[PDB]
RNA sequence: GCCUGUUUACCAAAAACAUCACCUCUAGCAUCACCAGUAUUAGAGGCACCGCCUGCCCAGUGACACAUGUUUAACGGCCGCGGUACCCUAACCGUGCAAAGGUAGCAUAAUCACUUGUUCCUUAAAUAGGGACCUGUAUGAAUGGCUCCACGAGGGUUCAGCUG
RNA sequence: UUAAUUUAUUAAUGCAAACACCUGCAUUAAAAAUUUCGGUUGGGGCGACCUCGGAGCAGAACCCAACCUCCGAGCAGUACAUGCUAAGACUUCACCAGUCAAAGCGAACCUCAAUUGAUCCA
RNA sequence: GUUAAUGUAGCUUAAAUUAUCAAAGCAAGGCACUGAAAAUGCCUAGAUGAGCCUCACAGCUCCAUUAACACCA
């Protein structure tokens, strides 16, 4: 399940300072992207790196998650590993069940032994 | 690996001289220059001073 | 002759998991199941904690009436940090 | 050093000289070689000979060791039966 | 400091002794106890833990009658002012202590038991196996320390050679003379373990200050010990 | 955050500390604290009224007991890897490792990031607010969890009014 | 603090000594005490690195940096005179160390680029 | 992003050169027949592509894989 990619053209990417969780560094840096899309609108901002050689190329890679549910739906690859990997989390309580059930059968067994 | 071994002579007594031998074949016995007599003595090892 | 084979198996720790399936072959799945069913025995008594450690001759069970899994070595060397290469042996000969 | 002391007022000597160097009258100071009991079984016969022997020092070196020691140990010692004494002489010296 | 200590009063009196609080500071001025501090001011009732001693001129077993049993501000339990022939005092009150009640303080160790009543003092020596008993001495004639807590009884488990032997309310055995006296019945004001402080305020009228903010994490001593039970204490 | 209280005098009054309540630990005893007290008492702590509850784990470290054991309302911890589940649906089976593998509850939270999650209400318009859904891969049960009454110069949102 | 150094200190146990306490000695505790928290570094942290040798930069006497580029080394083998002495030189830019060596004495009829560690002390 | 680790027959670890047995599957071989106990073979491009010699070995070309640091003003 691949996500469908994205052209090089159509990409408003502009560059703001953005938020600024520092000093005097992050006020005085060009450092968030915001990369959009010109056909769908889906905005997307980045402040992952303190480089735009990893915000952007981290940009990209977050971007071509949500225009993927755009042009799929909730039946895409962002949402198969959603409702697969929290299908284990039903494989995971209903599991720590049986075995909290048969921890009582084994404590109560235990000292009623004589 | 190896092993530095003390040679005490035979006669001429006094001298010795540390050489080195493997771990595994036996006790060294040699014929080495004794400076006290100014001969040839045979050597017998008699300790290893250290398993270099 | 009655019952032996499966000497030199590494296991990971000394545990009644791991003393047990490796020797009887099969995982830690139905051991586990067996240790909540009232079987998985020691020297004729009952483990009811899954993680009594095992000595030399500690002679463990499962009743399938029994298939022992004895214990006796040290073996002191290291096979890469499951050190615990250690001969066992193996049955599934009936006892009374 | 101790230029001046806190009893009579004089200058001391380092000690940690006196147990090493020999101070010929001439000037010189005689030294031994570091390391010439050490490891002797890695070292060479060559080497080894080398190591077993009385060296003079240098200039600046014999002037440190000057400034270090009292005009006690600057003297004429005229010992019973010295391995020295034919080298307190400066002989057939043109500087 | 200056510190004297206000216990200096040396001879009874039925009368409330004015005390002071001590602060939990030391004679040398500083604290060596957390957390006392400011309380009402309280008034001090002697009270007699020798409970069976002859008055002057007098010997042997005598009676004795509750006067009032009162609130006492300085103990658990509350105090009856009993008076027999011509003087008073301040004694514990058993559980149903009323005034005009006439209490037995006897001396009498004898050939059988007494089917003694609810607040009276005896040996025990004078008393039959499990009955409930509080102001327990340790040694014949020393005062009682023992039980005199509020709503506490312990019971008499078994007479040896020349001997009895206590059950402590900790459930910790307790190994006496048979000579030492100590009264039936359980103390009194039962329901003080059943008792709500409401508030912060209702805490600090009794003198307890609040305790540090000082984050301490708990250690090793901190588990449910579940430890043996410690073996009898024997004052013989 | 239960509350009234307390605090950085002179930049922080708070959601922090205390607090009733709840539990754990220690102590069998007299003449200077505790105390002229005696286990329904005292001291050392944790958490925070009440209601509903507080799941598993003693391998380590600690403490207690040397019955190599007990103890978590002690320090703390509560995993994964493969892989058939089809109106997007029965591992329906194999296993690795551990002392134990996170239970109830709650939930995009004052809870790493993604993050302006998705959705509905509210607005002409909502990175705010509220109700939901939900792995939350870093939620979670005296490190207390969740309802809830009053209360707060707390912190957000809002109707109507009102006003340079 | 689970950094190194201590246990004087109170508190336990043990042995002495005295005929329990006091004292001396040991151990185990808690409480503490004293002291430090390397360097290089295209700022510091992080990473890497620190000594030695060969090649390039550095073309031809010598020398020549780099958080420059590429290879290595921390031995092994053989002797067993791998005994002793001694002119004259070399020298890693100092010192320390490190090299080569005629003759002579005594005999005979070292290999390898690096293959490493001063002083005090034991 | 950056080092850093990892890969095993169908199923679990091995083995510091040379590759095992332990299960499962082929049956036959003791036993009336089933169970082991045996006696077989069996299945590993040692997850890659080149060969430096001769290499799971010792390393890149590698593919996926998980941990962990990407800071101060
Ligand atoms: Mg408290
Ligand atoms: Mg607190
Ligand atoms: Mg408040
Ligand atoms: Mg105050
Ligand atoms: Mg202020
Ligand atoms: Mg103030
Ligand atoms: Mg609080
Ligand atoms: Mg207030
Ligand atoms: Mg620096
Ligand atoms: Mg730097
Ligand atoms: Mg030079
Ligand atoms: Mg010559």
């Amino acid at each position: 399940p691949a996500l469908l990619s994205l052209d090089e053209n159509e990409l408003e990417e502009q560059f703001v300072k953005g938020h600024g969780p520092g000093g005097q560094a992050t006020n005085k840096t060009s450092n968030c992207v915001v990369l959009k899309h010109i056909p769908s609108g889906i905005v997307v901002k980045c402040h992952q790196t303190r480089s735009v050689d990893q915000n952007r190329k981290l940009a990209r890679k977050i971007l071509q998650e949500k225009v993927d549910v755009f042009y799929n739906g909730e039946n895409s690859p962002v949402h198969k590993e959603k409702r697969e990997a929290a299908k284990k989390k039903q494989e995971r309580k209903k599991r720590a069940k049986e075995t909290l059930e048969k921890k009582k059968l084994l404590k109560e067994l235990w000292e009623s032994s004589k | 690996k190896n092993i530095l071994v003390r040679m005490v002579s035979e006669a001429g007594t006094g001298f010795c001289f540390n050489t080195k031998r493997n771990r595994l074949r036996e006790k060294l016995t040699l014929l080495h220059y004794d400076p006290v007599v100014k001969q040839r003595v045979l050597f017998v090892e008699k300790k290893k001073i250290r398993s270099l | 002759v009655k019952n032996y084979k499966d000497l030199e198996k590494a296991v990971q720790s000394f545990r009644y998991d791991v003393v047990l399936k490796t020797g009887l072959d099969i995982g830690r799945n139905k051991v586990e199941d067996a240790f909540y069913k009232g079987e998985l025995r020691l020297n004729e008594e009952k483990l009811w904690k899954k993680s009594r450690t095992v000595k030399v001759g500690d002679t463990l069970d499962l009743l399938i009436t029994v298939m022992r899994i004895l214990l006796k070595k040290v073996f002191e060397e290291k096979t890469e940090s499951e050190k615990y290469r250690v001969v066992l042996r193996r049955w599934k000969s009936l006892k009374l | 050093l101790t230029y001046f002391s806190a009893r009579k007022g004089k200058r001391k000597t380092v000690k940690a000289v006196i147990d090493r160097f020999l101070r010929l009258h001439c000037g010189l100071w005689v030294r031994r070689k570091a390391g010439y009991k050490k490891k002797l079984w890695k070292k060479t016969p060559a080497r080894k000979k080398r190591l077993r022997e009385f060296v003079f020092c240098n200039k600046t070196q014999s002037k440190l060791l000057d400034k270090m020691t009292t005009s006690f140990w600057k003297r004429r010692n005229w010992y019973v039966d010295d391995p020295y004494q034919k080298y307190h002489d400066r002989t057939n010296l043109k500087v | 400091a200056n510190f004297v200590s206000w216990k200096s009063r040396t001879k009874y009196t039925i009368t409330p002794v004015k005390m002071r609080k001590s602060g939990g500071r030391d004679h040398t001025g500083r604290i060596r106890v957390h957390g006392i501090g400011g309380g009402h001011k309280q008034r001090y009732r002697m009270i007699d833990f020798l409970r069976f001693r002859p008055e002057e001129t007098k010997s042997g077993p005598f009676e004795e009658k509750v006067i009032q049993v009162r609130y006492d501000p300085c103990r658990s339990a509350d105090i009856a002012l009993v008076a027999g022939g011509s003087r008073k005092r301040w004694i514990i009150a058993t559980e149903n202590m009323q005034a005009g009640d006439t209490i037995l303080n006897s001396n009498h160790i004898g050939r059988m038991a007494v089917a003694a009543r609810e607040g009276d003092a005896h040996p025990l020596g004078a008393l039959p196996v499990g009955t409930l008993i509080n102001n327990v001495e340790s040694e014949p004639g020393r005062g009682a320390q023992y039980i005199r807590a509020a709503g506490t009884c312990g019971v008499l488990l078994r007479k040896v050679n020349g001997t009895a032997i206590i059950q402590l309310p900790s459930k910790r055995q307790m190994q006496v003379l048979e000579t030492c006296v100590a009264t039936v019945g359980r103390v009194s004001n039962v329901d003080h373990n059943k008792r709500v402080i409401g508030k912060a305020g209702r805490n600090r009228w009794l003198g307890k200050r609040p305790n540090s903010g000082r984050w301490h994490r708990k250690g090793g001593w901190a588990g449910r010990k579940i430890r043996p039970l410690p073996p009898m204490k024997s004052y013989v």
